RNA sequence: GUGUAUGUUCGAAUGCUACAACCACA
RNA sequence: CUAAAGAUAGCGUGAAAGCUCAAAAA
RNA sequence: GAGAAGGGAAA
RNA sequence: UGGUUGAACAAAAA
């Protein structure tokens, strides 16, 4: 597979950021 | 009526009533019912739906009509069981 | 009719891009008519 | 009577069996996927083939519907869109357009309706003697074959039926799909398969059950 | 023309005899058994005989028939690297065995080239081969947990008859109990 | 609303030298649209294509130059893309009563050839851009329909709309007969069906009706069913089980 | 056909039917079980 | 059941008659059951 | 031998904890990549769970008793 | 997803720009046109509307490259060279 | 089940059991009594500010400031009619049909009169929103549009 | 302080009058699930113990059921060979009284599937035993979730703010205004 | 608008036996019997 | 028992070929798409063995085409972009079902 | 955190609580620490709080939440301390409110609420996971009351006879001010708050001394003159 | 779709006789 | 194509095979 | 529109 | 909607 698995890897900090947000903002 | 001297108000009311006499056995049976000059098929109590208001009491009005409401045709309706109102 | 009001009508939104005969357009146009 | 007279159940219980479910061993799920979105509604426009125009005013225009139904006609004169007949079906609400009557009104004047019937069984067989009307069904050796031409009769001029070279598959054509429909079960109804013998017909993709003393 | 569909079978390696035990499966699709060994025996030439591995067959309306072979189950791998013969009556409340970590990593090396893990990562085989012993009731540590450390007697080429003398005494006691 | 009112050739006159009035509300109404814009644009794009479309019907004299106003990108995406949302999208939705009423008329008439909301165009127009009430085609009649209110008591007048649409099938070639709900609401069911024949009287069948006859298998109309025949034991057993 | 005082859907091709009988009545027509066929 | 005690009062009775049984015994029952 | 293959015994979050990480947002600062998947994976299995409870008719005990409780 | 509050996982969520080159004439270029189809599909549009996308048929000989730039800002290339139901195939022709 | 145990059991009263033994013809009780407005124009102006999208309501809102005034404010009347208009106005799901049901209602027919009553209120400042309205409506009045 | 295992009320073998069913105080709560009569009635002890036996049935050995009313009052009947008017009878059977809003069964398992509020609770023992029981019931659950906890209402929170985002971002594209 | 608090210095009062009023007032009107408790803070 | 007679033919269920050429990129070119994914999906690979199916991308912009081909001979092509599958079905629906007619009335329908 | 802001109207000088009742509405008694005050809330927005759970009756979060009823110019900041409701159907028939004062101690029973049910390793072993206490009683002062009591049974594990989380456990969750606390009665370490047990190896225990026959009381509210005999078993 | 014909019972029990567990796929 | 797939919810077999449903996509 | 459950028969 | 109709069916609809 390669390439999705690692952007993925990439991108969780910003999936995390918006989780958390939401849950503050809420 | 005739060799039956005395019989219930109810087996009378039945007897009085001016149609066909398989009509009149369908109505004895309970798969019809006379209402306001007709005969006409019972109402349908369906398992997880409100009844007509027309069936329930004042009180209990509201409460019935805030239930779920079916308005589709015998063939769509998707309710696990359902029976005669009596 | 509510939604055609609020802006979506069908020739589309109207929030997204104007469509004609918008809803804020005519309101500017009709409620100040006069320069 | 009901609307001036309470029944016992609903007076002296509330009709608490209406409520009274358990609610597992469904036959189906709820629908849980409505959520009462209120979704945006759009103009659905569909160019259904110009033969639509058979249905008019009474069916498009008449017919009382939730939402209007709009329809016109486009009558100009491989395929590039433009330059051709057809016509515009819209409404806000797409179940309209996909209603069955305006694909029939396509369908019976262009190409009709088929269904298929199948035989099975040792000595049996679908001929004609000598020819159309005269359809004969035998249902094995020692049994008399059964007349149709009744059937034909009765639905000439709008539905036909075709015997198989094997004298085997039965298929009714028409162009109508209520009468093809109901010639197709009156002749199933009437080469219906033993299933213990599994001796004659069955509708396609509909197979008897085979039984088993 | 088509696929009339996809079966499953156990053989013995090097073993060509048409038993009951493959004329189950190879008997009512007709495909020749005789045929079906010969070919079986040319594909497992490298493997040790009497071994029982999993074998798939796809017949055809042509009556063609194409089948392809694979290791043992993974149970089959953990309980003899276990040393037990038999799985546990009640998994997840009562554990007859204990295997290891790196244990499970060379069994996944074993299995790693059956088809339809081909293409799948050791780790997921790792996972489960885990989640298969757990089902079995076979616990996994990285070292040998002391309640079954000196259990290493067994010989694993004569666990089978360990494995039916089970069986043989286990009907016989509860037959017995049931009588009483 | 120019198109409408076919002031084609309209122009301020404090030049000699005046670009068209029509022309300049074309180029200012493309100059900020791009392509990807006019795609969502909306009623633009068919007043855009009405304007050029009827400009090129009725060939007026600063015709070339109000085609000139339209980007040529524009009228292809506008040509290509009629038949997808814009007319359909453009035109009233639903019923007409007046509309309705009429074909009830024509009905009891046994017109079979009326079709509704059927369009028309010049001979070699791939596309149609606008729609008859009513079009009786073996009579080359268009039957158009004026519900709004007279000007004044017995005065009717079509919409803009009806108007340019009467300009149009004049330069298609049919005749028009326009329905005014004013006068036709004081009738009653038997004079209107009179006032309709004598008006289809004045366009006499010019051609013969196309059918939309449902299909059949003509080769068996000889075919006799005798329901209530009864079943005959020829024979004894039967060597034909008769129906 | 199934004589019941109640009627109710038993698998999921299991449907509500009206038939034209000496009188109108109610029932469960299934196209799996031919034992799943009811009448009210 | 029967007429003289089981026939329902009218419009006009008040719910009343002089030998029925009727309202009494659905109201008890409506009270503390059967 | 690699280095993933030491936390392979260690046990793995419930999806009882991941729930409370994710649907609650309990210590969701600290969520990884994995824990996300794993909660994404189990969610759907228990959606496709209940619905088989629901529809369920067989007498099986196929079902753990957990789901007898909804 | 039902019953959960953040969308399940998608590799195009926090993506600015995506680019995807390909030759036609290398093998193992299916990926890159799935690739392809899938980010120019109108579902990928309404998905991400702020996902930009594009693609480009190389004239010189090079492998299916894809570029990202995230919306951070990072970019990243990658190679994208691959068979996908080729495995499905290779698998069923080894056995 | 909304069996109201209290009422079944026989601990409580009824509304029906207490009306029973009133005379027939008694007033109900007002429960609540708040000023009734002092001024319409208002009124009927946050009503109709609530009130855009059917036209029902609005042809209610009308009718109900005819019931209480002979001659409701002029600018009321304008806003009524131009929402009216809006309700159908050019980017709607609307048939013409239901435009000439609404114009053939006698409801509308005296909103119009009303307007033609006292069209010389009208100022310049309203005529492209009652030119809109007709457009809108399908509905071109002569007698105003002079 | 500790679970314990309550021994059950004994049955009072003193002849009673047969009386009225008297109201109830008001509503009775309890976790978990219940079923609730809904109208007044006197329930016999074999009915409820054919109850509590249905349930556990139904339920299983590793679910507990608590019956909430005992039979405990007496209730008399002739013998056939005595005449009238000689006394009361000998006891015949012992009922429970249950008014209207009295608990007959209740299970005290809370539902554990919060997140999952489209998931309507499971009364299969209950509608088992209902038609069988001589008084109405209602099935209710409770399980002290408040809407101040619902996920739902964050489902939907997060559902707009999601919307809003994407007609901002078309609005942006397409580039209509300012 | 504003929160509606009590004056100052006031305490929670028990009468025991009732509180009259111009309807009590008239011994017909006697709260029964007269030496019983009811209780009102 | 209420049997399904008449069941709407499925959008290649007498085709012997289909060639769908398009530009991914193209603003109405979803149902090139939606037609590549349904022809090359494992149901239209287990009903119709014999469909011959293959796709074209264009690296330049050009208008899509499709081309359908009848076990029958007749032949026809739409410009994608100006048509939705249901309407192309219903463009060449005529010969498919004198098509698929030809087939029943000699072979079962069963297969 | 759980306070209402609500809004009323006048229980005017003449009506009766039947006639505001069918007038769709509750009435309403707002007392203590000052006049007794009238009024009437709708019956729908009421019942909504009242009986906040679908197939649930009474909330105990009613009797525990701060409502901010708004009339006329007034705001009474308040606890349901009386509730008239029906039996069987959702219906709020009378309501008496005590008022809320920061400085004065309220007695509240605040409820206890358990969503972590997935998260507990007992419950998941097959074991009975039981919340002895719906509600516990707390001694507020503060100008607001604490919102619903979270137990976390997430480290609930099951040992025989039985695991209990008890007072102490939760003690934690009050306020860092000290404006609430829990009733001083309460023993903190031996007060239960849930229970882990597994079902049917519980002990066997007497019936309390305290228990009364509901089936031997009269319509008084009174026990029956049988209970009194020297042969009465119960 | 896939480890897997998971373990025990069973002459066998391959999702679907009956119980246990209900894990596992970059 | 993407993504999803119950040690299984409804069928089916002496046992297998085979179809559907759940989930995801559209 | 209701034991409209005296007869006819009505929205 | 079709004489299609004894315990049998087809069309349309939502
Ligand atoms: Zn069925």
């Amino acid at each position: 597979e390669r390439a999705a698995t690692a952007e993925e890897v990439d991108r969780e900090e910003q999936g995390k950021l918006s989780f958390a947000e939401m849950v503050v903002g809420s | 009526a005739g060799h039956k001297h005395s019989e219930s108000v109810l087996q009378q009311f039945y007897n009085r009533l001016p149609v066909r006499k398989r009509f009149l056995k369908a109505i004895r049976k309970g798969t019809l019912i006379w209402d306001k000059g007709q005969v006409k098929i019972p109402p349908i109590a369906m398992q997880g739906y409100g009844l007509p208001n027309k069936l329930v009491l004042p009180h209990q009005k509201e409460f019935n009509n805030k239930l779920p409401k079916f308005k589709g045709k015998i063939n769509q309706l998707k309710a696990t069981r359902i029976w005669f109102q009596d | 009719s509510i939604q055609a009001i609020r802006g979506h009508g069908r020739w589309g939104s109207e929030r997204e891009f104007p469509r004609g005969w918008d809803q804020l357009h005519l309101k500017d146009i009709l409620g100040s008519p006069l320069r | 009577g009901v609307g001036g007279s309470y029944g016992y159940d609903a007076f002296f219980r509330g009709a608490a069996e209406v409520l009274n479910g358990s609610n597992i061993q469904l036959p189906h799920l709820p629908e849980n996927e409505e959520q009462k979105e209120g979704k945006v509604y759009q103009l659905h426009s569909v160019r259904f083939p110009p033969q639509v125009r058979r249905l008019g005013a009474n069916y498009f225009f008449r017919r009382q519907r939730a939402v209007p139904l709009t329809y016109y006609h486009h009558l100009v004169e491989a395929q590039t869109g433009r330059g051709q007949a057809l016509c515009f079906v819209a409404s806000a609400n797409p179940g309209y357009l996909q209603s069955k009557e305006l694909e029939n009104a396509v369908f019976e004047s262009t190409r009709g309706f088929a269904c298929q019937l199948i035989l099975e069984g040792r000595g049996v067989k679908a001929y004609f003697d000598p020819e159309w009307p005269n359809l004969m069904v035998r249902l094995g050796v020692g049994v008399k074959p059964l007349a149709l031409r009744r059937l034909a009769e009765q639905y000439a001029t709008r539905a036909k039926i075709f015997v198989d070279k094997r004298g085997l598959l039965l298929t009714v054509h028409g162009y109508d799909k209520c009468a093809v429909g109901t010639l197709a079960m009156s002749l199933f109804n009437h080469l219906q398969a033993n299933p213990y013998t599994m001796k004659g017909a069955h509708v396609a993709m509909h197979p008897i059950k085979k039984k088993v003393t | 023309m088509s696929v009339v569909g996809r079966f499953r079978l156990i053989v013995p390696a090097a073993t060509a005899k048409p038993s009951p035990a493959i004329g189950q499966t190879l008997g009512p699709l007709g495909i020749n058994m005789m045929q079906f060994c010969k070919e079986f025996n040319a594909r497992t030439a490298n493997v040790r005989p009497e071994v029982p591995l999993q074998v798939t067959i796809v017949p055809l309306t042509d009556r063609s028939y194409k089948f392809s072979i694979r290791a043992p189950s993974n149970i089959w791998f953990l309980l003899r690297t276990a040393r037990c013969p038999m799985g546990s009556e009640s998994p997840g409340h009562q554990s007859v065995g204990n295997v290891t970590l790196k244990e499970i990593y060379h069994i996944a090396r074993c299995k790693s080239m059956d088809w339809p893990l081909i293409g799948m990562s050791l780790r997921g085989i790792c996972r489960s081969l885990i989640g298969t012993a757990r089902a079995s009731g076979i616990e996994i540590s990285k070292e040998i947990l002391p309640a079954y450390h000196k259990r290493d007697y067994t010989d694993v080429q004569a666990l089978e008859s360990m494995r039916k003398d089970m069986r043989q005494r286990k009907k016989a006691a509860k037959r017995a109990a049931t009588k009483k | 609303a120019l198109t409408l009112q076919g002031s084609y050739d309209l122009c301020l006159p404090s030049d000699e030298t005046a670009k068209s009035t029509l022309a300049l509300f074309l180029q200012r109404a493309c100059e900020p649209l791009s392509l990807e814009q006019l795609e969502n644009s909306g009623w633009v794009q068919f007043f855009l294509y009405q304007t050029l479309y009827c400009v090129d019907v009725e060939k007026p004299k600063r015709e070339v130059e109000v085609k000139k106003a339209v980007p040529f990108a524009f009228q292809k995406h506008l040509h290509l893309s009629w038949l997808d949302k814009i007319l359909i999208n453009a035109q009233p939705q639903g019923n007409e009563l007046l509309q309705l009423d009429v074909d009830a008329a024509l009905k009891r008439l046994h017109i079979t050839d009326a079709l509704i909301n059927c369009s028309a165009g010049r001979q070699w127009d791939e596309q149609h851009c606008w729609f008859a009430g009513h079009l009786v085609r073996s009579r080359n009649l268009a039957l158009e329909y004026d519900y709004l209110l007279p000007l004044g008591p017995g005065r009717p007048k079509v919409s803009g709309w009806l108007a340019c649409k009467r300009r149009m099938l004049k330069a298609f070639g049919l005749n028009v007969a326009t329905i005014h709900q004013s006068f036709w609401s004081l009738l009653n069911l038997e004079q209107k069906d009179v006032q309709l024949t004598r008006l289809l009287a004045q366009f006499p069948p010019v051609l013969e009706a196309v059918k939309d006859e449902k299909k059949a298998y003509e080769e068996d109309r000889h075919l006799r069913f005798q329901r209530h025949a009864r079943q005959k034991f020829e024979t004894w057993p039967p060597e034909k089980l008769e129906i | 056909m199934w004589h019941r005082g109640t009627l109710s859907l038993l698998c999921s091709s299991c449907r509500y039917v009206v038939r034209k009988w000496h009188v109108p009545i109610l029932g469960v027509d299934c196209n799996a079980n031919p034992r799943h066929k009811q009448a009210l | 059941n029967r007429n003289p005690s089981a026939r329902y009062p009218k419009k006009g009775n008040k719910g009343c008659r002089p030998v029925c049984r009727a309202m009494r015994k659905i109201r008890k029952r409506l009270r503390t059951g059967n | 031998y690699p280095a993933w293959l030491f936390t392979l015994d260690k046990p793995e979050k419930t999806y009882g904890e991941l729930a409370m990480t994710f649907l609650y947002g309990v210590g969701i600062e600290n969520a990884t990549l994995d824990e996300y998947l794993r909660f994404t994976r189990l969610h759907t299995k228990n959606l496709i769970k209940l619905n088989n409870m629901r529809l369920k008719k067989s007498k099986r005990s196929s079902v753990k008793p957990l789901f007898w409780d909804a | 997803m039902r019953n959960a509050i953040f969308p399940r996982i998608d590799f195009l969520r926090y993506l600015k720009k995506i680019h995807v080159s390909y030759c036609p004439t290398r093998p193992k270029t299916e990926i890159a046109k799935q690739l392809i189809m899938r980010v120019t599909s109108e579902s990928v549009k309404k998905k991400f509307p702020h996902l930009q996308a594009s693609w480009e048929m190389l004239a010189y000989d090079a492998p299916a490259t894809v570029e990202v730039e995230l919306l951070d800002g990072r970019r990243v290339r990658r190679i994208i060279d691959g068979y996908s139901k080729a495995e499905k195939k290779k698998i069923v022709d080894d056995w | 089940v909304g069996v109201l145990a209290s009422l079944t059991s026989g601990q409580m009263t009824t509304r029906e059991y207490e009306e029973a033994f009133l005379p027939r013809r008694l007033k109900r009780i007002k429960v609540f009594n708040t000023p009734p407005p002092s001024e319409l124009p208002a009124f009927f102006h946050k009503r109709l500010d609530n009130a855009h999208s059917n036209p029902r309501s609005i042809l209610k809102l009308y009718r109900q400031y005819m019931r209480k005034d002979d001659y409701p404010a002029y600018d009321w009347l304008v806003r009524c009619f131009c929402h009216l208009g809006n309700v159908f106005g050019f980017n709607s799901f609307w048939a013409t049909k239901d435009k000439q049901v609404i114009q053939a209602l006698p409801s509308f027919k005296f909103l119009v009169y009303d307007l033609i009553e006292r069209k010389h209120l009208i100022e310049a400042r309203q005529v492209p929103r009652l030119l809109y309205a007709f457009a809108c409506l399908e509905y071109r009045s002569w007698h105003l549009l002079p | 302080m500790p679970p314990f295992r309550f021994k059950a009320p004994q049955e009072v073998r003193i002849k009673v009058p047969i009386g009225r069913i008297p109201p109830a105080v008001g509503p009775e709560i309890r976790l978990g699930k219940s079923i609730v009569a809904v109208a007044p009635h006197r329930v016999t002890a074999e009915q409820l113990e054919d109850a509590r036996r249905v349930l556990r049935r139904v339920l299983g050995r590793s679910k507990e059921v608590h019956q909430n009313v005992h039979a405990t009052y007496a209730v008399t009947r002739k013998p056939e060979g005595t005449k009238m008017g000689q006394g009361k009878g000998s006891i015949d059977r012992f009922v429970a009284r249950v008014p209207a809003g009295r608990i007959l069964f209740h299970i005290p398992q809370i539902n554990p599937f919060h997140p999952f509020p489209e998931v309507e609770p499971n009364f299969a023992a209950f509608k088992a035993i209902a038609p069988r029981l001589p008084v109405p019931v209602v099935f209710r659950e409770q399980n002290n979730f408040f809407q101040m906890h619902s996920v739902k209402d964050l489902i939907r929170k997060r559902q707009a703010e999601e919307r809003e985002n994407r007609e901002k971002t078309a609005r942006d594209k397409l580039g209509g205004f300012h | 608008p504003k929160v509606y608090r009590q004056r100052e210095g006031m305490i929670q009062f028990v009468f025991q036996w009732g509180i009259g009023n111009s309807f009590r007032a008239v011994s017909a009107n006697r709260f029964r019997p007269v030496h019983a408790a009811r209780p009102k803070e | 028992p209420k049997y399904d007679l008449f069941k709407p033919l499925d959008f290649l269920a007498c085709v012997k070929s289909v060639h769908v050429a398009y530009h991914p990129g193209r603003p109405r070119s979803e149902v090139c798409r939606q037609l590549i994914h349904h022809m090359k999906s494992d149901s239209v690979r287990k009903r119709f063995p014999s469909l011959q199916a293959s796709y074209q991308l264009l690296g330049y912009n050009a208008p899509s085409t499709i081309k359908i081909e009848l076990i029958n001979g007749k032949k026809h092509e739409f410009q994608a972009e100006h048509f939705s599958l249901r309407e192309m079905q219903m463009r060449f629906d005529t010969d498919q079902f004198e098509a698929y007619l030809e087939y029943m009335k000699s072979q079962s329908v069963e297969a | 955190s759980s306070a209402v802001d609500v809004a009323c109207k006048p229980w005017k000088r003449f009506v009766r609580k039947e006639d505001i009742q069918r007038a769709g509405y509750v009435p309403c008694i707002v007392e203590k620490y000052g006049i007794e005050r009238r009024l009437a809330i709708h019956r729908d927005t009421l019942e909504a709080l009242a009986f906040d759970e679908q197939h649930g009756h009474l909330s105990y979060l009613f009797q525990a939440r701060l409502f901010r009823l708004r009339i006329g110019n007034w705001i009474e900041e308040c606890i349901p301390t009386f509730v008239q409701a029906d039996p069987v159907a959702r219906r709020l028939y009378f309501v008496k409110f005590e008022r809320h004062v920061a400085g004065k101690i309220s007695e509240v029973d605040i409820p206890t609420t358990m969503v972590g049910l997935l998260a507990c390793p007992a419950y998941q072993r097959g074991y009975h996971v039981e919340l002895v206490m719906p509600t516990i009683r707390c001694q507020c002062v503060g100008a607001e009351i604490p919102p619903p009591f979270f137990v976390d049974v997430s480290r609930l594990h099951y040992s025989p006879p039985y695991t209990a989380i008890t007072l102490q456990d939760l003690q934690h969750l009050l306020p860092a001010d000290g404006s609430a606390r829990f009733h001083p009665s309460y023993d903190a370490a031996t007060q239960e708050v849930a229970w882990a047990y597994e079902v049917g190896s519980l002990p066997d225990a007497p019936l309390p001394a305290d228990y009364v026959d509901p089936n031997f009381v009269d319509r008084k509210g009174q026990k029956m003159d049988v209970c009194f005999r020297n042969h009465f078993p119960n």
